[PDB]
RNA sequence: AAAAACCGUAAAUCCUAUCUUUUAAAGGAAGGAGAAGUCGUAACAAGGUUUCCGUAGGUGAACCUGCGGAAGGAUCAU
RNA sequence: CUUUUGAUGUUAGGGUAUUGGCCUAACAUGGCUAUGACGGGUAACGGGGAAUUAGAGUUCGAUUCCGGAGAGGGAGCCUGAGAAAUAGCUACCACAUCUAAGGAAGGCAGCAGGCGCGUAAAUUACCCAAUUCUAAAGAAGAGAGGUAGUGACAAGAAAUAACAAUGCAAGGUUUGUAUUGGAAUGGUGGGAAUUUAAAACCUUCCCAGAGUAACAAUUGGAGGGCAAGUCUGGUGCCAGCAGCCGCGGUAAUUCCAGCUCCAAUAGCGUAUAUUAAAAUUGUUGCAGUUAAAACGCUCGUAGUUGAAU
């Protein structure tokens, strides 16, 4: 007899949007970005 | 199960008395079956 | 009823999905050969495992066994034709030593980058996609094209490509320039 | 596929402490009564 | 040609019997799970009567006692 | 177990296209069985094959081909070279259609399609052009078959950029990286060649046709297993998460969210089943003093195994 609390924190969570950012590039260019950001800058 | 009855390491009821109680229950059940049939 | 057209897989999933060293070397390979996705090197390992299993089975047989002097020579000549083996090779043991880079060297993008044309491996990939390259009398826009030892001699720009002698440049920009010149004059 | 009979809260085990929101379903194949857990946080009130 | 009879092939229905599967049920008796419930202290220390086995009887319960075994004993030993 | 009611065999016959207990008459008492008969179960059509496989193995095979069987369930029959035929007939049972009530007519487990059942499966499309069959055999038909439609069942290839300059970082004037700014190219729209039975698709050619290339990639996670945050808010044993171990009672690396990151990627989760993992079914190849497991003991038939020459 405690089904009235379903979704308590779901409903109590403050609502914030997801903003805009840049379009997240995909595909072969994503792999090239991971590759060079992993092996180039580090020294 | 098999022949590893008793072996009280678990700290349980004594197997001999468990067997005796089960046998008493079986005797009662057999008597009830005989009465019914 | 059911069509009799055969079809089969080309890649095998790795198992143990999060092996750090395997992931790192895969990233090395795909980044430095400019390929697009983890499926590609898996197809390459699938192929290489096929030749490797063939070679292992052949090497299990004794010498002078007709099965050997047939299948082994067929495999050897096929490998030297695809360019994975040099003239210094004569045995199947040398086949057994084939590696992933030695198989990735024959990709079309890798070959065009090596020969020039594109100053980047990704530039080579994108050019192949934009169908600017020819293997002689025939134009292919498949970057995973594997070239043979009789093909690298005639890899060059497609005749219908702007870099191959076709339509020079941006028709929009050219028309705008000519219209502006005509209006000014 | 089944028909919801009613919602019910079920205790968690002793080390835990929670009222998992499950439902009781009468299946259509056989009319058998089963208990099915409703995943998600607030999904219990989203079923009739 | 109808029609009929007789052997034969023989659907189908009914009776009876058996078997298989499912299922109701007063009452009875288990098992498992839950909670801080009640009563005791059985086992683990020589667990405060060493423990256990088979069997038999008894008791609110764990259990107790008799007979014969075992050490997995608390003894590898005048 | 079988054997009155054919079970096993003999003799004679009947019947068949032919042999035969296939059936009849007489006679005999045989026939099978722990090397599993006779029964029961199968969510069992068999095989060619499929998945997984180091080698063994384990599981699957309704389903392209072959063989078998069936046309709601049984039985019977005509024609015919060939049928116990079912888009042939006859009857019964169960359904079910029209009827003027007297009577007629039916069989989608063919192709579409509908209802129902369900977790679970497409268009009441086009054509005989290809393959092939039937005919009185170019020329007619063929829901055989082919074509298209629906189709993230599976399978293959493969976009979501690339490049040059400064500014920044790293290095002795080489790499990565926010600005600019021109090329390349598909997706898409249109016309055409072509293809096609017709059409569509592919391919090819010509016009338009990308800068936030808005022509924007998602799914699942970030304690361990297991790659990736003790970052920030909310909740505070509640809500919830969690395959397992566990997290949650005011610093929650695990819940609810934002950011970031990780993995796979036009694919990614979930459920169930199955295979490997499993040398946890062990012939290869397990274990049996104490973890599960040497029969209380001996004899003993079947079985298994057996000195040398």
């Amino acid at each position: 007899g405690s089904l009235a609390r379903a979704g308590k924190v779901k409903n109590q969570t403050p609502k914030v949007p997801k903003l805009d950012k840049k379009k997240r590039l995909t595909g072969r260019a994503k792999k090239r970005q991971l590759y060079n950001r992993r092996f180039s800058d580090n020294g | 199960h098999g022949a590893s009855r008793y072996k009280k390491s678990r700290a349980k009821m004594r197997w001999k008395w468990k067997k005796k109680r089960t046998r008493r229950l079986q005797k009662k059940r057999r008597k009830m079956r005989q009465r019914s049939r | 009823p059911k069509s009799y057209r055969n079809y089969s897989k080309t890649a095998r999933n790795p198992k143990r999905p999060f092996e750090k060293e395997r992931l790192d070397q895969e990233l090395k390979l795909i980044g430095e050969y400019g390929l697009k996705n983890k499926r590609e090197i898996w197809r390459v390992q699938y192929l290489l495992a096929k030749i490797r299993s063939a070679a292992r089975y052949l090497l299990t047989l004794d010498e002078k066994s007709s099965k050997r002097i047939f299948q082994g020579e067929a495999l050897l000549r096929r490998m030297v034709r695809q360019g994975l083996l040099g003239e210094n090779e004569e045995k199947l043991d040398y086949v057994l030593g084939l590696t992933l880079p030695k198989l990735l060297e024959r990709r079309l993008q890798t070959k065009v980058f090596k020969l020039g044309l594109a100053k980047s491996v990704h530039h080579a990939r994108v050019l192949i996609r934009q169908r600017h390259i020819r293997v002689g009398k025939q134009m292919v826009d498949i970057p995973s094209f594997l070239v043979r030892v009789d093909s690298e001699k005639h890899i060059d720009f497609a005749t219908t490509s702007p870099f191959g002698g076709a339509r020079p440049g941006r028709v929009k920009r050219k028309s705008l320039k000519k219209q502006k010149e005509k209006t000014e004059a | 596929k089944g028909i919801v009979v009613e919602k019910v809260a079920i205790e968690a085990k002793q080390p835990n402490s929670a009222y998992r929101k499950c439902v009781r379903v009468q299946l259509i194949k056989n009319g058998k009564k089963i208990t099915a857990f409703v995943p998600g946080d607030g999904c219990l009130n989203f079923i009739d």
